[PDB]
């Protein structure tokens, strides 16, 4: 199975790779940018 | 009784806007980075 555990290997580098490129931390970071951006432009502080 | 016009208005006075704009900017901070998710640590447990 020492070829197959080659294989796994490989698969699992490539899983992980994948994984990486579609990490929702970044859409949670941009959207908490969104966020900063509508607060400010809505004007809360003149609000109150 | 003359205590009581003056009670108002010092309450009304010492928690204005400005400590409600100061908490929100707490808020906010806390939005830029409590609320972010750091990418590098997804990376450091994914290369782990």
């Amino acid at each position: 199975f020492e070829r197959i555990n080659d294989i796994l290997e490989h698969v699992k580098h490539f899983v992980i790779n994948l994984i990486g490129d579609f990490e929702v931390a970044e859409k949670i970071n941009a959207f908490r940018a969104k966020v900063h951006e509508l607060i400010e432009r809505y004007e809360v502080d003149q609000q109150i | 009784l003359g205590k009581l016009p003056q009670q108002a208005n010092d309450y009304l006075n010492s928690f204005n806007w400005e400590r409600q704009v100061s908490h929100a900017k707490e808020k906010l901070t806390a939005l830029t980075k409590k609320y972010r998710i750091t990418e590098n640590d997804i990376q450091i447990a994914l290369d782990d």
